Order: C-alpha cells, then sequence, then structure tokens
C-alpha cells in the first residue's frame, strides 16, 4: 500500500552523477548558488545548486583529491589532493593558476574569511610528523585577482608535542584562531597574530576526528568522529556547549544556518540524521545513499544541503515549508512572544 | 522534573550563552554576531 502524511515533505533532493568514486568532500560558495565537489577521481567538479546542473571540471590532479574550498569572493577555489600537490583553480573558466608541490599528501585545505591566505594539512608519513602550512596569496584591490604567490608557505605549524597529527582544520571568526582535530581524538587552538602559537587543546574523542565545520559566524563550531559521537565547541574557550550521541560511525558534520539544528552522517561499510542543536535530540532520518555518507555540506543560506557519499553520488536537497516550520512547542511560545 | 521546564532552559541558557559571546566581540573586534549569513 501507499504512504502517506499528515504534512508536506520536509525537502526534496535530486542526485547529481558525475563522480565515478567515492566522494571526499562537498562545499557551497559564499552566495550558495555554486556547489564544489571533489572524490577519488583526479578531477573536481562544479555545480549549480539551483538545479544540480554540472557548469564544469577542474582538471590537472593526478590522484584522489581529499578536499576542495572556494574563497568567499567566489573567485578562486583551492584542490589538495593525494598526488602530493595543492592547486588553485580560476572558478570563471577552470584553469589552474597556481600549484605548490608537498612531499607528502595534503588531506584538506580551507580559505581564511578574508581569502587571503589559505591552510593545508600535510600527512604524517614515515618520519615526517604532518603539519599545518599556511600560505599566502596576494590579492588585487579591486578585481579580487591573484597578483602574487610564493613557493613556501609562510609558516608551517608542526604537530605539536603530545598531539597526534591534524586531520582536519579551519579558522575562526576573522582568522584569529586556528583549530585543528587531531588523530587522537583531540582538539588544539593556535593563535595566528602570534606566528601561530600554541594555546591550548583539549580531549574530546576516542577515535580520530573525522570533519569539523564552524557555525555561519565561525565563532564556535561541530565535530564528528568515528566514535559515533559529535560535539559543539566554542572557539572563545572551547568549551563543550552540546553533545549528540548516535549509534553510527561519523563521518561529517555541519550547523544549520536559520534552524537551529545539526545534520550527521556516517555509516559502515543510509541516511544523513538531522538533530536539534539545542535539544540535542533526533528529529529525522534522510533516505537516499547507497552506502555511508562521506560529507556534508549545507548552503549559507539554509535552504539546501548536499551530501556526498561512498556510492559516488551527490545527493541535493531543497527544503520545503514544514522544514522551514519545524518547531518545538516551546519554540513556538518564544517566536509568538516576541510582536 | 518537567521536560517542557527543561526545555525553556535550555533554550534561556542558549541565549545567554549567545548574547554573552555577541558582547565580547563586538568590545573586541567590532564584530556582530548572526545566525544566517547576512546582506
Amino acid at each position: 500500500g501507499e504512504n502517506l502524511y499528515f504534512q508536506g515533505s520536509h525537502m526534496k533532493a535530486i542526485k547529481l552523477t558525475g563522480h565515478e568514486r567515492p566522494l571526499t568532500q562537498v562545499k557551497y560558495n559564499k552566495e550558495g548558488d555554486l556547489l564544489f565537489s571533489c572524490s577519488k577521481d583526479s578531477s573536481a567538479s562544479v555545480w549549480y545548486s539551483l538545479n544540480g546542473e554540472r557548469l564544469g571540471t577542474l582538471d590537472g590532479h593526478t590522484g584522489t583529491i581529499w578536499s576542495i574550498d572556494v574563497d568567499c569572493f567566489t573567485k578562486y577555489c583551492v584542490t589538495g589532493s593525494a598526488d602530493y600537490s595543492i592547486k588553485l583553480w580560476d572558478v570563471s573558466n577552470g584553469q589552474c593558476v597556481a600549484t605548490w608541490k608537498s612531499p607528502v599528501p595534503v588531506k584538506r585545505v580551507e580559505f581564511s574569511p578574508c581569502g587571503n591566505y589559505f591552510l593545508a594539512i600535510l600527512d604524517n608519513v614515515m618520519k615526517n610528523p604532518g603539519s599545518i602550512n599556511i600560505y599566502e596569496i596576494e590579492r588585487d584591490s579591486a578585481t579580487h585577482e591573484l597578483t602574487k604567490v610564493s613557493e613556501e608557505p609562510i609558516h608551517k605549524i608542526i604537530t605539536h608535542e603530545g598531539l597526534d597529527a591534524a586531520t582536519v582544520a579551519g579558522w575562526s571568526t576573522k582568522g584569529k584562531y586556528i583549530i585543528a582535530g587531531h588523530k587522537d581524538g583531540k582538539i588544539s587552538k593556535y593563535d595566528v597574530s602570534n606566528n601561530y602559537e600554541y594555546v591550548d587543546s583539549i580531549d574530546l574523542h576516542e577515535k580520530s576526528i573525522s570533519d569539523m565545520q564552524f557555525s555561519p559566524d565561525l565563532t564556535y563550531f561541530i565535530t564528528s568522529s568515528r566514535d559515533t559521537n559529535s560535539f559543539l565547541v566554542d572557539v572563545s574557550t572551547l568549551q563543550v556547549l552540546k553533545k549528540y550521541e548516535t549509534d553510527c560511525p561519523l563521518n561529517t558534520a555541519v550547523i544549520t544556518p536559520l534552524k537551529e539544528f545539526i545534520i550527521l552522517g556516517g555509516g559502515q561499510e543510509f541516511e544523513a540524521r538531522f538533530y536539534h542543536k539545542i535539544f540535542e535530540e533526533e528529529i529525522g532520518r534522510v533516505q537516499g545513499h547507497f552506502g555511508p555518507l562521506n560529507t556534508v555540506a549545507i548552503s549559507p543560506q539554509g535552504t539546501s544541503y548536499a551530501s556526498g557519499g561512498e556510492d559516488g553520488f551527490i545527493r541535493l536537497h531543497h527544503f520545503e515549508k514544514s522544514y522551514f516550520d519545524f518547531k518545538y512547542d516551546v519554540e513556538k511560545a518564544a517566536e509568538a512572544k516576541e510582536h | 522534573r518537567d521536560l517542557i521546564l527543561h526545555q525553556r532552559e535550555l533554550l534561556k541558557q542558549w541565549t545567554e550563552y549567545r548574547e554573552k559571546i555577541g558582547q565580547e566581540m563586538e568590545k573586541s573586534m567590532n564584530f556582530k554576531i548572526f545566525d544566517v549569513q547576512p546582506e
């Protein structure tokens, strides 16, 4: 018999096919009109988020692309690859316009909030202890166009005494700190203005940190781990605000704009789970992947999200009316008792 | 322990945490917090 529901759907999904290989990362740009993706293939893809149509591909790398970011102008994106390189690309035409070499695979890249720097995670391999490298891009004030790059990072944060190698990292608000996640499930924080010096760190997970993603304003963040837990954590003091407990090993987590939710995803060799960010309770499960979810991203306006799987597919979701009207009774009391 | 009063309390303490950070970011780098990307 046919399944019937009291109200309209929470979202509509479409499936993007492009990658013949497991997804490693999806990312929206700032206006949320573009989606960037990378996978175990040697090329990345750029999509329109409105209808899922592929705008083009970024070709040049010779192995897996582990990570992709896009600057705040949507002028350049940056990729880091198993082929031991980092590449900068012009988004308007797909051209590689700078390459940097690494002695080890590069597992994660991310632009600073103002576009002038990016970080790269260099894996530990053999005697290499791993690092977070920071690269500078000098820009034209008018066109935002690249004017100078150097072959060297301007600073290498070498794995710090008593931490395993970093796996994920990103920038806090206005790029004042870098927060890093580690292979031993710790988190640490580096003060950018004081030469990237260590500040503090904390135990958090039992296994390696698998993702870390910030809030819309970069003042707090969410982690996930294959130990099946996720934590909300405040940048300024690194205190734990919230914990989300699942029965599922977690590859990815995000904080939603606009609604007070969290999205988690993972799986064992398949559904994204939504949680209420404040009450720490599961509010839904969104089916559609054929294996584990490897990455999730949400648009900065909070009106769609994408998930990429081990199946090679990206699912793109546009939120409907029942999503934007989803409210606990206490939240309904809060809103109506305003005006 | 009223789940409903526990919920009103989590909501209260969240808004407190956010106003606190809000103050400390204003008197600090002149930055105003948000929950959705502004324009």
